[PDB]
Order: C-alpha cells, then sequence, then structure tokens
C-alpha cells in the first residue's frame, strides 16, 4: 500500500502530438508530472548532499 | 453576372428552328460531332456605353 | 510575364508584380479581384 | 401548380411527387456558394508564407492533374471546374518559424 | 433574377413574352386584360408571368461595369 | 520503395477518407492508415514551447 | 376538377384539386446530408473512428 516506486505507463497511453503548424509538441499532463517528480528526486538527493 | 449553369441551362431550353428529320442521334462519346449529328451556334455580345 | 487582376470598382486594368501593396491606379482602393480564365470550360445544359 | 391526390404509393408519409419536365425546366433549381479561405504571414522572423506556381509536369511541359486549375501565380482562376482532392492555392510554409 | 424561358408546368415560350408585358403594364393595361392580349390561356403561364420578379436590373446596379 | 520490384514510384493519393501510400507499378499498399488528434482532444491538451520545456 | 390519368387515358371518378401554391425549398438536401465510412482514419489515444 506505500508507495515508494512509480510505474511509468508505456508511450501507448501518453501521446506526444507534434503539432507541426507551430514548433511544439502537445504533451500529455501526466508526462509533465512525470518530469516534476524526477525533478523533485533529484533535488531531494542535491539537497541531501 | 448570370451564372455559368444558369445560362447554360436558359440556352439549353431555347427551341431551334432545325427540321430533326434530317438529322441522326449522336453516337455515345464523340463529343466533337459530325456533320449530320450536331449544328452549332457561336454567340458573342459585349455591352459598351454609347 | 504580366500577371494582371482587376480592382474593386473602378475595373481597372492592373498587372501587378509580386509582394505590391495593393493599390487602384487613377484610385486608392486596397480590394482587388482576378480576372477571369482565358482556358475553355465546357458546361452541360442539364 | 399542385395537385391534392393520391399517386403512385410513393407518396405514403409526407412524401411528394415531383414533375421531370418541371424539374428540367428549372423549377426548384438552387445554387450554393462557399467559401475557401487562407492566409499568407509573415512570421516574427523575417520570412512569410509564399505560393509556388504551377507544378508543370516535366514529361508532358504542362501542370500535373492535382494542379490543373492553378493558374500562373499559383492561385485557381475562377470559372474553372474543380473535382475532389484538387489544390486551389499552392501554399508553402517556412519550416524555421 | 431573371424570366425563366419556359412555364414549368406546360413548357410554353414566355421568356419572350416578358418584355412586352411590361410594356403593356407601362401603359393603362391592367394585369389580366395584358395577359390576355399576350395569349395566355392556361392559368399555368398567366402565374408565372404574374409571380415573377425581375431582380436581374437590381443585381445589375451592383455590377462591377 | 516497392518490396518486391524495387520501384520506388510511390504516390500519396486520398481514398473514400483514407491516407495510404501505393505503388503505382504493381499498386501493392506498403503503408496504409494515419493517427491524427481530434479536436475533443486538441481543446483539452496545452502547447508546449521549447523555451519553457529547457527552463 | 375533371383530370384524366396520364397512365391509362381513362378519366378518373374522382375530381381532383387543382392549384397554385407556395413551396420553399430547404437547406437540408441529401446530396449534403449523404455520408458513407470505409475504414478511414482512427484516433490516436482510443483507436476508433
Ligand atoms: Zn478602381
Ligand atoms: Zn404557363
Ligand atoms: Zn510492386
Amino acid at each position: 500500500l506505500i508507495l515508494t516506486r512509480l510505474l511509468v505507463p508505456p508511450l501507448c497511453i501518453r501521446p506526444s502530438v507534434v503539432s507541426d503548424l507551430k514548433s511544439g509538441t502537445n504533451e500529455d499532463d501526466l508526462t509533465m508530472k512525470l518530469t516534476e517528480i524526477i525533478f523533485l528526486n533529484d533535488v531531494i538527493k542535491k539537497h541531501r548532499i | 453576372i448570370v451564372q455559368d449553369e444558369i445560362l447554360a441551362h436558359r440556352l439549353g431550353l431555347i427551341p431551334i428552328h432545325a427540321d430533326p428529320r434530317l438529322f441522326e442521334y449522336r453516337n455515345q462519346g464523340d463529343e466533337e460531332g459530325t456533320e449530320i449529328d450536331t449544328l452549332q451556334f457561336r454567340l458573342q455580345v459585349r455591352c459598351t456605353r454609347n | 510575364q504580366p500577371m494582371i487582376y482587376i480592382c474593386g470598382e473602378c475595373h481597372t486594368e492592373n498587372e501587378i508584380k509580386s509582394r505590391d501593396p495593393i493599390r487602384c491606379r487613377e484610385c486608392g482602393y486596397r480590394i482587388m479581384y482576378k480576372k477571369r480564365t482565358k482556358r475553355l470550360v465546357v458546361f452541360d445544359a442539364r | 401548380t399542385v395537385a391534392v391526390m393520391s399517386y403512385s404509393g410513393y407518396d405514403i408519409e409526407d412524401a411528394l411527387v415531383l414533375n421531370k419536365a418541371s424539374l428540367d425546366r428549372g423549377f426548384g433549381r438552387c445554387l450554393v456558394y462557399k467559401n475557401a479561405k487562407c492566409t499568407l504571414k509573415r512570421y516574427t522572423n523575417q520570412t512569410f508564407d509564399k505560393v509556388m506556381g504551377p507544378m508543370l509536369d516535366a514529361a508532358t511541359r504542362k501542370p500535373i492533374w492535382r494542379h490543373e486549375i492553378l493558374d500562373a501565380d499559383g492561385i485557381c482562376s475562377p470559372g474553372e471546374k474543380v473535382e475532389n482532392k484538387q489544390v486551389l492555392v499552392n501554399k508553402s510554409m517556412p519550416t524555421v518559424t | 433574377m431573371i424570366i425563366p424561358v419556359r412555364c414549368f408546368t406546360c413548357g410554353k415560350i414566355v421568356g419572350n413574352k416578358w418584355e412586352a408585358y411590361l410594356g403593356l403594364l407601362q401603359a393603362e393595361y391592367t394585369e389580366g386584360d395584358a395577359l390576355d392580349a399576350l395569349g395566355l390561356k392556361r392559368y399555368c403561364c398567366r402565374r408565372m408571368l404574374l409571380a415573377h420578379v425581375d431582380l436581374i436590373e437590381k443585381l445589375l446596379n451592383y455590377a462591377p461595369l | 520503395r516497392c518490396p518486391d520490384c524495387g520501384s520506388t514510384e510511390l504516390v500519396e493519393d486520398s481514398h473514400y477518407s483514407q491516407s495510404q501510400l501505393v505503388c503505382s507499378d504493381c499498386g501493392c499498399v506498403v503503408t496504409e492508415g494515419v493517427l491524427t488528434t481530434t479536436f475533443s482532444d486538441e481543446g483539452n491538451l496545452r502547447e508546449v514551447t521549447y523555451s519553457r520545456s529547457t527552463g | 376538377d375533371y383530370v384524366t390519368s396520364g397512365i391509362t387515358g381513362e378519366p378518373l371518378e374522382a375530381y381532383i384539386y387543382f392549384g397554385p401554391v407556395y413551396y420553399q425549398k430547404l437547406k437540408h438536401m441529401v446530396l449534403d446530408k449523404m455520408h458513407a465510412r470505409a475504414r478511414g482514419p482512427r484516433a490516436v489515444l482510443t483507436r476508433q473512428p
């Protein structure tokens, strides 16, 4: 029940829509939150060091 | 200002004095037409101020 | 090649090159149409 | 000129038959007009959307079928007929901006 | 817009009779007697001539010219 | 290219609302079907720019 | 009015009601409403039309 690891799901669930009309890719909020989680873990490591 | 389709339809509705007994049905295709199967009417009108 | 057009309300025969600001000679209009095609077009009486 | 009667049983529920001659003679003839509009922008970079001319086929020295209706400037000319999938504006965008 | 060439029901030539019709209404003539003068026995031709609206002139007033 | 004949004359043509690649020489299809974003989804998803992404 | 059938050429038993009436055509036409769907495209997230 206590979660200490996170299963990131396959790229099938998370779309990456490269908007050809612009220089960008529409991305799921889940991928952004995964990026934020990785950043948080790394900055926690940095602050511990 | 009259659209081309309406103009063509109105031109089609116009009767002709040609005797139909002297001609034959145009065959399938042959859109050029021959002497027997078709006639031609050329209409050119230009509107200018007096 | 002369690429020609027609203006908004005086119908002046305005050949303009590309990138030119849209102006009517003998006027100052800035709305402008294209002339009709020269190619033959077949219509059906139906 | 409507006639109130039953005919051919093809007018069961609110259906109503027409006269083929009347339709041929322009009765009920209608026209549908649709607009097609495109924009050519100049971006923050000093570059702009540009329209190429018709794609002249090398084999025939003539525009390809998909580009048949386009004029020299790359824009379809009024008066010509248009079929499905054919191009009306040969618009091209700068990929950088 | 413009007067149709043929009557919808019968198909009699009615396009040519329109112009002179306005001439008849140009004078004192009423509608019914004008239609009688033009020779429209059945009422479909009379309907087509009577109910027509000459929008073509109003549109031509907006034509480029 | 054509897997069998090797002809590189693959052309894109629009079918009855289907995007596919077919070889003009042997009429054999090399790739069919395309995946595009729907408006109901394009309205919800948010676009990202390179600057905010890199920080 | 007394009306003869076009098909049979015989007079109709019952009198028919002729008259000019105002018909207005509607925007809803079959040419725009007809639709057929082959395999066609699918959506990235849920693979449905
Ligand atoms: Zn002008
Ligand atoms: Zn009539
Ligand atoms: Zn092949």
